[PDB]
């Protein structure tokens, strides 16, 4: 869809064949695996988690600290 | 005894295509509009149900025995 | 500084959109294609690239993003445990 | 097939239905199907077809129905769905209502059928202003629906009640499609360079002649017609071939290669119009006009050609040979309730081929050669004619005013601008000063009987409304 | 010379003496957004102007803002400002069936505040502001070159301040009781607190029907009127051009 103008408008108005837009039935979602991404790199790089516990792998305060790292 | 279901059932069970119930429809609406018209203007008076006249194979509809009252 | 501190292409009008995507830390979600795609445009309006920039070049930067921060982590975690 | 499905469905345990659902909807969206488009009982209708028969229990998203009818030409079995379920809604939501108009809405506004466009839009607002802005502009009173449209921005500002976001899309959308039926080209063509519309900007620069003149302009503009060409239409390929055109006028190019652009627009119009419904609707209009445009599109190319090439040996016999072809394109015009913008297009690409013929032969002279200035006033005049049976404001008075200056007095100028005067006389309301200095002096009257009689006569009655009635009198008895 | 401020300003002695003086701002709190009383449109809490609302929680002069308010001329009052207050803050939707008296009925329905006023006292970023706004406006041209800041802020600072206690202690309990005594109000909070971290087949069947929906699948909102300022300001300044023609 090339010219700016939008799409999804509901007013007044074509190529001979439009591209189909991306779409997901059912699944995690992408709110939950983007969450997870942190946990899942700690996890990496820790060399491994026992069984019972997982996620809590970084204080509150140095989330916050990474995620500025990789913004900046 | 009547519900206002009838006529819609009727003409929706006399099309087995959508196309033609669909066309028919949009075209029976202007006329209709132009009766109105016609009737309302005029002073026209016994506008009993047997005087209005369906064309099922195009939607025209003609209401017969129209005099001024 | 102090300035700072206190026909024709509209290059200004896709510059701006650079501030209403939300930061990692703001939302909470780790960067990845999508938003680093959605970034990468105003970077090059702004320095000139009128055509913009390679098709493949958002996965590029994610992977080098996940690369950075695992050395990091990795770094930090030997001289503590 | 059409018949077997629903049997089969009815027999599935209804625990088990949102599975099939779901593998449904992802079988209708797969990639290879697109090695069907043309063959015309193909499987997307079909499938669509077996499933709309059955609808209160096999419920498809709107919006894939909404997207693969229009490519699959599967139209009436999708509107079946989308405008049943606006009267029995399956589930109770918000959200889900919303699409659903959202969809047929698109649906409308793409057949063509503008009544019930605005209908549904009427029954689906909240404010007052937006209701009578769309009631207005049903009716083809547009500066009306512009000033409401207006009136309901300000008045949303405040924010004491709340809105939704189509109505802010839509008062948006309608203004500027007000202002274009009106030709406000002045502001609009800076309100698309200032918000980066391509298409806009590109039907605003195409209104100006002279802007097309100048080799760096063309230069530039054909920056944005390569960029807004990687998602072709017709619309964007015309435009390509009238750059195309314009680019051989003047010897720097082939005509093969006009000829593969015209040949590649033509294939894309044909496929554009298999993917309509059989019976002519009211969206085939605007192509039956493409159609026209490219006939003529070709005729002019010839004629660029023929007339570079018989006065490079400067002679000026070739003035007959293009009388016949104009007189041929006289009789070709739209039909008097046809859209505005048909008008102004046509007149536009007139005025272009003409601006072109008159460029070729003002550098010979220094009669025969002032032929496009007649042509131009006459269809001038046509046009000026058709907007006042349009009953568009002042846009008979602009067009019928902006020829004040135009050089080589002629007979068939002289004339056409007699006839001009004389179309003055709208018979308006409060327009006495005018009749009264026409009256007073007015050019001559010694051009012919029949045209001196019509302006006693116009005079007459103007005088009749005043009420000078033994002065009316004489003069239309003279 | 200029009458210099006590130790502590406390609302009580800036409302006194000035009385009798228009207020510096007047705001208006609704609902879900806020506005000033010459303002025509609106801001949401939720929206960048939060920072208002958290300045007015915490009585502090927004010095973010300060330029916005010095193109405005508010006035101040010993550095302070005083702010109205005004508390206004305490069928079927999307269906074709609903009735308007400029709508046909359809045939499948049966047929048809609290005032306050605080004042805000001033920080030593609104100073530093100031001063730096001061450097870049043009009147040597600027009006103010950057040499000469030190002395106009020691000058500044010597008029703000123009007595201090100068008495030597002799003992540490002196000067614990000289230090409990001068305690400040505005400097004598707390430490913080640490950071801290059925219906599903309905919302499934939501998400499932809204599917491929381009616009409305990604939220399951903030109107500025951009384009309509953007098309007044150029019918504007294409009519007074017209008007010199």
């Amino acid at each position: 869809n090339i010219g700016g103008a939008g799409s999804g408008r509901p007013t007044y108005t074509q190529p001979a064949l439009p591209k189909t837009p991306a779409f997901q039935l059912e699944g995690e979602g992408e709110r939950v695996l983007n969450k997870k991404k942190l946990d899942e790199l700690v996890r990496q790089v820790c060399g491994g988690t026992a069984e019972g516990q997982d996620g809590n792998m970084l204080t509150p305060e140095v989330e916050e600290s990474v995620l500025n790292m990789a913004d900046a | 005894f009547v519900d206002h279901t009838i006529v819609l059932e009727y003409f929706q069970g006399a099309y087995p295509n959508f196309a033609d119930f669909w066309l028919f429809r949009r075209r029976f609406s202007y006329q209709l509009a132009a009766l109105t018209f016609m009737t309302y203007t005029m002073h026209i008076d016994k506008r009993y149900p047997h005087k209005m006249n369906i064309a099922r194979g195009s939607g025209n509809i003609w209401g017969s025995e129209a005099v001024s009252y | 500084v102090l300035m700072e501190h206190a026909l024709k292409m509209n290059f200004d009008l896709e510059i701006r959109k650079r501030y209403a995507q939300p930061l990692a830390v703001e939302s909470g979600e780790f960067p990845d294609t999508s938003n680093i795609e959605s970034r990468m445009l105003p970077f090059c309006y702004e320095a000139g690239l009128s055509s913009g920039h390679a098709p493949d070049a958002a996965q590029f930067m994610s992977i080098a993003t996940e690369t950075f921060i695992k050395e990091v982590m990795s770094a930090i975690f030997s001289r503590t445990r | 097939w059409v018949a077997l499905f629903p049997m089969f469905w009815s027999a599935v345990p209804k625990e088990d239905r949102p599975d099939l659902e779901r593998g449904l909807v992802t079988l209708l969206t797969k990639d290879y199907h697109s090695r069907q488009m043309d063959k015309r009982p193909n499987v997307v209708q079909s499938l669509m077809a077996g499933a709309v028969k059955t609808w209160p229990h096999c419920k498809i998203p709107p919006h894939v129905l909404k997207f693969e009818a229009k490519t699959y030409d599967a139209w009436y079995t999708a509107l079946h769905q989308l405008e049943n379920a606006a009267i029995k809604p399956e589930i109770d939501s918000a959200a889900v209502r919303e699409s659903n108009l959202d969809a047929l809405v698109d649906l409308y506004s793409t057949l063509g059928e503008d009544d019930l466009f605005y209908g549904t839009w009427r029954r689906r607002c909240q404010f007052v202003e937006t209701n009578a802005g769309l009631s207005y502009e049903q009716h083809g009173m547009w500066e009306k629906a512009q000033r409401m449209y207006e009136s309901a921005q300000i008045k949303a500002r405040t924010g004491v009640i709340p809105f939704s976001e189509a109505e802010y899309m839509l008062w948006e959308d309608h203004w500027v499609l007000c202002a274009q039926k009106l030709q406000q080209w002045e502001i609009l063509q800076d309100f698309a360079k200032h918000e980066n519309f391509q298409d806009l900007l590109l039907e605003c620069a195409w209104r100006n002649t002279e802007y097309w003149q100048n080799q760096e302009n063309r230069d530039q503009l054909d920056t944005v017609i390569k960029g807004v060409m990687d998602a072709p239409t017709p619309r964007r390929y015309f435009f390509q071939a009238f750059m195309s055109l314009l680019k051989l006028h003047n010897k720097q190019e082939t005509p093969q290669d006009f000829n593969r652009v015209v040949d590649e627009a033509i294939q894309l119009s044909i496929r554009k119009w298999h993917q309509l419904p059989k019976r002519l609707t009211a969206a085939h209009v605007p192509l039956l006009q493409n159609f026209q445009q490219l006939v003529e599109l070709h005729d002019a190319s010839v004629i660029c050609q023929s007339l570079a090439q018989t006065n490079a040996s400067n002679l000026d016999v070739k003035s007959g040979e293009l009388k016949l072809l104009l007189g041929s394109w006289r009789d070709r015009l739209p039909n008097m309730w046809d859209d505005i913008v048909a008008w102004q297009d046509l007149v536009t690409w007139r005025q272009h081929v003409f601006g072109l013929i008159n460029a070729t032969y003002l550098q010979l002279i220094p009669s025969f050669a002032y032929r496009g200035y007649h042509e131009t006033a006459w269809i001038i005049n046509r046009f000026a004619h058709v907007a006042r049976k349009h009953a568009l404001p002042e846009v008979c008075i602009s067009q019928l005013s902006r020829i004040y200056t135009l050089p080589n007095i002629e007979i068939q100028e002289a004339f056409l601008k007699l006839r001009e005067q004389a179309k003055c006389h709208y018979q308006n309301p409060d327009e006495l000063t005018s009749g009264l200095d026409v009256i007073n002096n007015t050019n001559l009257n010694y051009f012919s009987a029949p045209q001196k009689a019509e302006f006693y006569t116009l005079k007459g009655m103007f005088l009749e409304k005043l009420g000078q009635k033994e002065e009316a009198d004489t003069a239309f008895g003279t | 010379t200029f009458d210099a401020p006590p130790y502590v300003i406390t609302p009580e002695y800036i409302l006194k003496k000035f009385a009798g003086h228009p207020p510096s701002l007047i705001v208006h709190l609704y609902q879900n957004h806020f506005r000033f009383d010459q303002q025509e449109g609106m801001f949401q809490y939720k929206s960048p102007m939060r920072i208002f609302i958290e300045h007015l929680r915490n009585r502090t002069v927004p010095h973010e803002i300060m330029e916005y308010l010095i193109q405005g001329g508010v006035p101040f009052y010993e550095g302070c400002l005083i702010v109205q207050v005004f508390d206004h803050r305490t069928t079927v939707p999307f269906s074709i069936h609903n009735h308007n008296p400029y709508i046909t009925p359809s045939p499948y329905v049966p047929y048809p505040p609290t005032v306050y006023t605080v004042v805000l006292m001033p920080t030593a970023q609104a100073l530093h502001t100031d001063l730096l706004l001061k450097t870049v406006t043009p009147r040597d041209h600027m009006e103010l070159d950057p040499k000469n800041i030190y002395e106009v802020e020691a000058k500044i600072l010597l008029a703000t301040y123009p007595k201090l206690d100068l008495e030597p202690t002799k003992n540490a309990e002196e000067t614990i009781a000289k230090l409990e005594k001068l305690a400040h109000p505005e400097h004598s909070h707390k430490p913080p607190e640490p950071k801290v971290r059925d219906e599903a087949l309905a919302a499934e069947q939501e998400r499932y029907m809204l599917t491929l929906d381009e616009r409305l699948s990604s939220k399951l909102w903030e109107p500025r009127f951009e384009r309509f300022k953007l098309i007044e300001n150029i019918k504007q300044e294409h009519a007074e051009k017209k008007e010199q023609e």
